[PDB]
């Protein structure tokens, strides 16, 4: 409902887990795969850690290595942002912060 | 007659068919020369046929064969007049009075097994009886058997009989069931010498003292009894199998008189060694488990095994288990072997249990592929090896013992995890194949940007250049996420002290409510050089005007680098911004490069900390050290050496001298002589600048003298002397250093050592005669000028990126 | 004895044939047939056949196991198909017969599993 909350969890299995990184991108009607929130988290460390418009606070980001995944919180979630969001994976180690590398698209 | 089969066929609806010799399992006819009904077979006719039949069965008297087997019959009273019977089928039934199998004078075959007879004393007047099936029944003794004679198959067992001394009487059989019951003394079964396989199985028997009388046996099963002593069996070498199952035993040195046995059976006993197992060639199978039992080196003469079962006994070298090559299944779990290497000759393996012992490689039985059973459950393995998934076999996780599977239980697998090879063959397949299939930096500067800065040494708890990490911080140690990452903090202060260059960094503005007016400085100091670095302006000592906010949203989308990163606090949000501002896609924290750039990193950094100035030829040195060579490559590893603040390196130096350089000395001298109560009057003396500095030395002294000339900020004049500078035209921020730059032309128009150190004296030396100053107030962010300028001016003010200018 | 050949992991739906053969030790066999261990469970019957032809079914895998016997060489095939997950046990061989001339109506097998 409008306003509430939604937990998506991401899960990848055996893969370059070091060279990969994961990140979330909502477009229902085409929107061009917009960036939303990614993250080149390896173990405990967190690389990127970056979001974009609704920011952190209205989306949060967060990975855990016990099972491998990654969980995405909606909160305060606005009507009109409704679209459909989807896993990349990012392999390229040259330059940081690659949106153009995310290549391996996920479920 | 067919008449009769047929009333018989319709009255109960099967189809009675002709046919040959009469089996137990028959529902057909026996015809004769004339078509005379002989043998007659009822099969599974219901409980109902016996009562229902006798009619047409007395009707014709010439039948001789009767199968009524597992029709499920109580009462057998018919089964009275046809006294021309010669074979009777009477199997599986619910009879138990057999009181009217008492006139049928001609019979000599009776099969009664699967009843629930009790007296047996109806069938006293059968004289001419040949087989008698009566096992698993309610009887308890056998009295009327001893005056039938002629008895060559008997099979009295799974009653309760004790006594058996009537079957002495008994001296024509061959085959003896006796077993299931309760029996002590076998002393009868003396005097037969016919009998061929005698089956004694659970009983109490524990002293087997007449069998040594028997010379004709072939099959000898004693299981399941109380027995010891098995030198009576040492004498007889005719039976083909002799099973000793569970019992008390501990000598086989009377079995080793033996030499045509083929299959023995030996489990559940304490015999001590199995030497006497070294001269029976001929042994198929051979169950030897649960025994105390140590050497197996004298089985290595049975080549003709296919079955050994070892499991449960106190073995630990298996090697001379080599020499046997027609090995199909090998049971000898529950041990104490260690290494499995000298089976890989077992070719023809196809069932192993090597569970419950302390074996840890399992990589020798790899060339086993014939193996279609394998079970090393509760053993100290660490490592799988590759031919373990070589098999043609699936993976289970599970505590049974099954044909057909690959199984573990109770292992520390360490390397695959239990969770893998419990998910199967493929998934363990996939985990070692990403098995057999970069580096990055964490690092960041903060250059602190005043107009405070203790303030934020408080937090720390400089001079510029201080190493922190995460730990060091207060208030940002919580978080996990950044725990292996270095911060640079620097930051400097003053009127005429003015280092451009002293992303890749963030950029905390510092403010005071008396310096508000000299805001829009530092912040487009901030857009125009260092980088395009995430900026976090915070306000300080809030407690003297605890009223006082500035208008954060409008500096905020003036300046896109900032985005709501604010503070109030007086001397924490601060750890928070931090934290948000270095983990961002315009900064570099996390960047993955090769690490071979990294140890190329540590070498500069280690030759730098010393020689203080890198030449380019040992900086190519160093460079392809690692082989790198590109001048792409090697000019963004120096960028990156640069913009994160650990070793300098600027396009303008123009010295092969010195290529590269350590801030931590080189940006620390400019400081010194840029201001040492020397050029504050507006003039440095000819060389002392030991006087002013002093590892630091003249050599160095005249480097850095070389590199102040070089960077703009001062001309040498002559005789030593030295400027040391720090219409209508109007700047927003105006540069600190640009009157620095518009004294260079010092061999040109000036009148006499007039400078104000804000301002100074042209005197024109071209054509005609020209009178010029040029003076900067700071307070205004204004030039002057009185009356080539402008052109200086602009030369001077083109490096820089869209700097906003206003004429008047 | 009773010696089984076949079991495994079968994905749903999938198929199976458990053989079962008797040794030449067993003599008359009348009821042969199949029956499970389920974890924490009892066992039950599967399948049962006669010499005379008569299939006694479970009422659970009616229409979905099929037994077949030889009586010439005494063995019993199981074809198992479209195998629910309910069936992730261990089967076990159910005769009776004459070994050694004694009878019992319970000759039990091994057991091998079979996981969906
Ligand atoms: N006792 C005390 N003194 C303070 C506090 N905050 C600021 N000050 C005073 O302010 C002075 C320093 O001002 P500060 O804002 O740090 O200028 P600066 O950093 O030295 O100069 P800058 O150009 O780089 S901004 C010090 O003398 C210090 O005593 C405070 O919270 N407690």
């Amino acid at each position: 409902q409008a306003g509430g909350s939604l937990r998506l969890s991401c899960a990848n299995s055996g893969l370059t887990f070091s060279t990969y990184t994961m990140g979330w991108f909502r477009q229902a009607p085409g929107k061009e795969r917009e960036f939303v929130a990614a993250i080149r988290w390896s173990g405990t460390s967190t690389y990127y850690q970056d979001h974009a418009d609704s920011v952190k606070g209205r989306f949060t980001i967060s990975r855990d290595n016990a099972k491998n995944t990654v969980y995405l919180q909606m909160n305060s979630l606005k009507p009109e942002d409704t679209a459909v969001y989807y896993c990349a994976a990012s392999r390229l180690r040259a330059g940081v912060k690659a949106p153009s590398e995310y290549d391996y698209w996920g479920q | 007659d067919l008449d009769v089969i047929r009333q018989i066929e319709q009255e109960l609806g099967m189809q009675l068919e002709p046919v040959d010799k009469l089996k137990w399992y028959s529902k057909g006819y026996k015809l004769d020369k004339d078509q005379r009904v002989t043998a007659i077979g009822l099969y599974d006719c219901g409980s109902d046929t016996l009562d229902r039949i006798i009619q047409p069965l007395e009707s014709l008297k010439s039948l001789s064969e009767l199968s009524l087997s597992s029709n499920q019959i109580t009462d057998i009273s018919p089964l009275a007049s046809l006294n021309s019977l010669s074979m009777l089928w009477l199997d599986r039934n619910q009879i138990t009075d057999i009181a009217p199998l008492a006139s049928l004078n001609s019979l000599s075959m009776l099969w009664l097994f699967g009843n629930k007879i009790s007296d047996i004393a109806p069938l006293e007047s059968l004289k001419s009886l040949t087989e008698l099936q009566l096992s698993s029944n309610q009887i308890t003794d056998i009295a009327p058997l001893a005056s039938l004679k002629s008895l060559t198959e008997l099979s009295l067992s799974g009653n309760n009989i004790s006594d058996i001394a009537p079957l002495e009487s008994l001296k024509s059989l061959t085959e003896l069931s006796l077993s299931s019951n309760q029996i002590t003394d076998i002393a009868p079964l003396a005097s037969l010498k016919s009998l061929t396989e005698l089956s004694l199985s659970s009983n109490q028997i524990s002293d087997i003292a007449p069998l040594e009388s028997l010379k004709s046996l072939t099959e000898l099963q004693l299981s399941r009894n109380q027995i010891s002593d098995i030198a009576p069996l040492e004498s007889l070498k005719s039976l083909t199998e002799l099973q000793l199952s569970s019992n008390q035993i501990t000598d086989i040195a009377p079995l080793a008189s033996l030499k045509s046995l083929t299959e023995l059976q030996l489990s559940r006993n304490q015999i001590s060694d199995i030497a006497p197992l070294e001269s029976l060639n001929s042994l198929s199978k051979l169950w030897l488990n649960g025994n105390q039992i140590t050497d197996i080196a004298p089985l290595a003469s049975l080549n003709s095994l296919t079955e050994l079962e070892l499991s449960s006994n106190q073995i630990t070298d298996i090697a001379p288990l080599a020499s046997l090559k027609s090995l199909s299944t090998l049971w000898l779990s529950s041990n104490q072997i260690s290494d499995i290497a000298p089976l890989a000759s077992l070719e023809s393996l196809s069932e192993l249990s090597l569970s419950s012992n302390q074996i840890s490689d399992i990589s020798p039985l790899a060339s086993l592929n014939s193996l279609t059973g394998f079970d090393v459950r509760r053993n100290p393995i660490k490592r799988l090896p590759e031919t373990i998934t070589g098999f043609d076999m699936e993976i289970l996780w599970n505590d049974f013992s099954s044909s057909g599977f690959i199984t573990f239980f109770d292992n520390p697998l360490e390397s695959p995890p239990p969770e893998i090879v419990k998910q199967g063959k493929e998934a363990v397949r996939q985990y070692f194949q990403s098995i057999e299939e970069l580096v990055h930096l964490q690092e960041i500067k903060v250059h602190l940007i005043g107009d405070g800065k203790t303030s934020l040494l408080k937090q720390l708890i400089g001079l510029n250049v201080v190493t922190k990490q995460a730990p060091n911080i207060k208030g940002l140690e919580n978080d996990d996420e950044l725990k292996e990452c270095l911060f640079h903090f620097w930051d400097f202060g003053g009127q005429e002290i003015m280092h451009a260059s002293h992303r890749s960094s963030v950029y905390m503005l510092l403010l005071d409510s008396r310096t508000d007016s000299n805001k829009h400085y530092w912040l487009r100091h901030i857009e125009k050089y260092g980088g395009k670095s995430p900026v976090i302006v915070v306000m300080n000592k809030i407690d003297e005007n605890p009223s006082y906010n500035i208008e954060q949203k409008k500096i905020n989308e003036r300046f896109p680098a900032i985005e709501n990163r604010f503070h109030r606090i007086s001397c924490e949000s601060i750890a928070k911004s931090l934290k948000s501002a270095v983990l961002h896609p315009d900064s570099i924290y996390g960047t993955p490069l090769a690490p071979s750039w990294i140890k190329v990193k540590e070498k500069l950094v280690e030759a730098t900390t010393a020689q203080r100035y890198l030449n380019r030829t040992e900086v190519e040195k160093i460079c392809n050290d690692s082989g790198i060579t590109d001048p792409g490559e090697r000019k963004t590893l120096l960028g990156y050496l640069n913009n994160l603040g650990i070793v300098l390196y600027f396009e303008a130096l123009d010295l092969s001298e010195i290529y590269v350089l350590d801030p931590h000395w080189v940006t620390i001298g400019v400081y010194r002589i840029i201001n040492s109560s020397k050029t504050k009057n507006g003039h440095l003396n000819t060389s002392a600048l030991g006087y002013i500095l002093n590892t630091y030395t003249l050599l160095e002294q005249r480097y850095l003298l070389d590199i102040m000339k070089q960077f703009e900020l001062c001309y040498d004049e002559g005789k030593g002397l030295f400027i040391i500078p720090s219409f209508i035209m109007k700047y927003d921020y105006l540069p600190s250093t640009i009157i620095p730059r518009l004294m260079i032309a010092m061999q040109h128009q000036i009148l006499d050592r007039m400078q104000w150190r804000y301002g100074m004296v042209l005197k024109s030396q071209d054509h005609e005669g020209a009178l010029a100053k040029v003076v900067a107030e700071t307070k205004d962010s204004t030039i002057t000028i009185a009356i080539i300028i402008w052109y200086e001016i602009k030369k001077i003010n083109a490096n820089f990126t869209n700097l906003d200018v206003k004429e008047f | 004895q009773l010696q089984e050949s076949g079991g495994g992991l079968v994905q749903p739906g999938g198929s199976l044939r458990l053989s079962c053969a008797a040794s030449g030790k067993l003599l008359s066999i009348n009821v042969m047939g199949w029956y499970r261990q389920a974890p924490g469970k009892q066992r039950e019957l599967v399948a049962s056949i006669t010499t005379g032809g008569r299939i006694n079914y479970a009422d659970s895998v009616k229409g979905r196991f099929t037994i077949t016997r030889d009586n010439a060489k005494n063995t019993v095939y199981l074809q198992m198909d479209s195998l629910k997950p309910e069936d992730t046990a261990v089967y076990y061989c159910n005769a009776d017969g004459i070994i050694a001339g004694l009878y019992q109506n319970d000759h039990w097998g091994q057991g091998t599993q079979v996981t969906v």
